[PDB]
């Protein structure tokens, strides 16, 4: 894996490690891609815990994965907010963002895409005190 | 007038457009909705998918906001609501394109209007059938838009209409997220103003006078920023009363009725009314075959403009 | 005519002052905007008025959008963003 | 690839890659470093950056892991170690690009070998100089690079060498991530692994024998899929040993010493030996200007594969 890591291949090495039947070759804390968020409305940690449980038991009451899906961090069970909106069409965001560094806006691949390439701007859609240029 | 065939076979009841005014949605005396969509290289309106969605004829459907995804409310005399959400991940025009979310089974009565709140109100819902109760419903669940609880239950009319007479029942919301909440809700002959009060029930806010008849439709003119509501009313004379309502116990803020102007153009019953993006044109359609446009000219007063005949 | 209206009124309306008329106006607008799906044009609208926010001091004085990123830290369970 | 001439002013001394091969750190005796670019466009090297590092000879260098940023370590004959982190900001060739983080002035000797430790292990580095006492210096917290804590002062020697000019270090780390963690200290003429036991202290764990002469350099062999471990050491009498090292699980595992094999095939002084990443091929270079390729044949015995001449 490090000497897939040496040139620029990835991807394999990430189909290598995904169905690893050793499941501590590269690093020992577990999901290091794990990215835990706090409420933009009430302040407190996006777990998600409830919904999570009452899915688990929905999904085991009846004979199907798909309403495990519903499952996410787009929306807040402490404060009941609904859904994280983009910073370009405002439309609801759930299954790939496109996070803006210096102002922390979510935003889809197509939206931030073609205002950043396109429209070829250099400022968030949303409006901000600085440059979030490229 | 280019036509095109929706493909119902039976009567069309309601069409309506969605927020971005490329999608429009029709349902029909043969339990079905389709959705058309309107591609931009072609410019001709094509069928996005048709399904079955009640037992009895659809008689009011009605988009949700954009931000909250893509929800079809649809009212049919079977005395239920039933909520359609979309999943891209479906082939068009095969039925599957379009699935369920809920069904609403409070109303015992058969539903004749159903429209959706403005997006700054949460993800509410109207309902009004022949049993004069005023249902609103909330999604307070933001995991699963399945769980739809019922917050309002308003009484407009004392006893339901009877069997054998007509009845019409109509609804509008009021599009401005800077006035409190409200609700055009017409009875047989009456015409209400709600609004939502500081102990979180709705309360009777004002009446719009006249309306000798059965009221067909209700629109609230979109709030544009002018200081002055406008709802426009076709009824079953051949009157279209336009009230410029102006805003300032257990109320927010009162608000008082003036009736703007009143036109007998249509020597008839006006049976649709509606508004523009701005409220600018108010189209109106009658039993003379005409459908009309209405413009406010030099002064507040609606003057006629063109009359388009079918 | 709100377009006008918003785009005049966004030169020195929270900047000088601040009143409810130019917020619905800033609103109708930028509704209409997401109506007719000019997402971009809305983008401009927004980035000039903070741009036009700006006193002669430098303090912003726009309602801008607010933030939707709070990352956790794996290394010690706290707000990177407070 | 093409050969490309350097604009050092003196003998170059050290080149070591980076991790993904695209970059060449290039230390000299003039107090330079030289680190180029593999630019995908014409197949050329372009230099990115060229600064003085320290006030004398620049013995070793060594690029730390991609995951915790563009570090290089430099020891030089000023007795100190000096981090440099990239700044991207700088335009290149501008000698302000490579910013210094920490300087490790703690050897009374001057400092022959760095060497950073395996990516599993943490920002780790390691010293060894003429002081005689191999020294291994921790971030501990790798959040802030500008705090390095002394964590081991392990003395290699018996005694420190009198004959402070005749002397010569190096070290080499082990690469092997499941098996316990592995040094090799060449002093002055011995060769001795270190391991870390339950106490958290290096112990010898096993001696490489031989070596009648200085050692010049010292290379662990990646051994992917192996049943044993391969050292390369080169001398100034000019023999090429490698030593078939094998584990079997105080310690946690004892280690036993083959010399597998033996090659004076440099009528001279051998200065570098390097493994490939396969552990199969390995590199040696004299002072004739002759670089010789070994690979193991059909027996457990070496061969010289070819011969480069710089003509
Ligand atoms: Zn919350
Ligand atoms: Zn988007
Ligand atoms: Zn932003």
């Amino acid at each position: 894996l490090l000497l897939l890591h040496r040139y620029e291949l990835f991807g394999i090495a990430a189909d290598v490690l995904k169905y690893c039947p050793f499941e501590d070759i590269m690093g020992s804390e577990g999901d290091q891609s794990s990215i835990r968020l706090f409420c933009e409305r009430c302040g407190e940690l996006i777990t998600n815990e409830s919904s999570k449980e009452k899915l688990r038991a929905e999904a085991q009451q009846t004979g199907n994965k798909k309403i495990m899906d519903k499952f996410g961090y787009w929306y807040c069970d402490s404060c009941k907010k609904k859904n994280t909106s983009c910073v370009l069409c405002e439309r609801p965001l759930k299954k790939l963002t496109m996070v803006i560094l210096p102002c922390g806006h979510e935003g889809h691949f197509q939206c931030i895409q073609e205002w950043f390439l396109d429209e070829n701007e250099q400022e968030c859609p949303g409006g901000c005190p600085g440059v979030a240029f490229i | 007038m280019q036509p095109f065939d929706s493909g119902h076979d039976d009567l069309v009841h309601d069409v309506v457009y969605d927020f971005y005014g490329r999608h429009v949605a029709t349902c029909s005396s043969d339990q079905h909705i389709k959705v058309f969509k309107l591609d931009k290289d072609t410019s001709n309106w094509e069928l996005s998918d048709s399904w079955r969605a009640h037992d009895s004829s659809i008689v009011a459907i009605d988009w949700a906001s954009p931000e909250y995804g893509r929800i079809i409310a649809s009212a049919s005399y079977d005395k239920t609501v039933k909520l359609w959400e979309e999943d891209p991940d479906q082939e068009e025009c095969s039925g599957r394109r379009w699935n369920k979310l809920c069904t609403l089974n409070d109303s015992k009565g058969s539903l004749y209007s159903v429209k959706f709140a403005p997006a700054h109100l949460g993800l509410k819902l109207a309902c009004l059938g022949n049993d004069g109760i005023l249902r609103l419903y909330d999604a307070l669940e933001p995991s699963d838009l399945r769980s739809w609880t019922l917050t309002s239950e308003m009484k407009v009319l004392s006893i339901p209409p009877a069997n054998h007479l007509q009845s019409d029942f109509c609804l509008s919301w009021c599009p401005s997220r800077f006035s409190p909440e409200k609700l055009a809700v017409s009875a047989l002959e009456q015409a209400i103003i709600y609004q939502r009060g500081k102990d979180g029930k709705l309360h009777v806010a004002a009446k719009l006078p006249g309306h000798k008849s059965l009221i067909r439709s209700i629109s609230w003119a979109p709030s544009i920023g002018r200081w002055y509501q406008l709802i426009a009313t076709g009824c079953k004379d051949g009157r279209i009363r336009i009230f410029k309502i102006t805003e300032k116990a257990e109320l927010q803020s009162n608000l008082q009725v003036e009736l703007l102007s009143e036109h007998d153009d249509h020597n008839g019953e006006v049976w649709s009314v509606s508004w523009n993006l701005t409220g600018t044109i108010l189209s109106s359609a009658g039993d003379d075959g005409k459908v009309r446009l209405w413009k406010a000219t030099y002064s507040n007063e609606f003057k006629c403009m063109s009359v388009i005949t079918a | 005519d709100v377009q006008s209206a918003a785009l005049i009124s966004i030169f020195g309306s929270p900047r000088y002052f601040r009143d409810q008329r130019v917020d619905e106006w800033i609103q109708t607008y930028r509704d209409m905007l997401k109506s007719w799906e000019l997402f971009s044009m809305r983008a401009r609208f927004d980035v000039l008025r903070s741009k036009l926010s700006r006193t002669k001091t430098g303090v912003l004085t726009a309602d801008i959008k607010p933030r939707q990123i709070y990352i956790q830290c794996q290394n010690c369970k706290q707000n990177i963003n407070t």
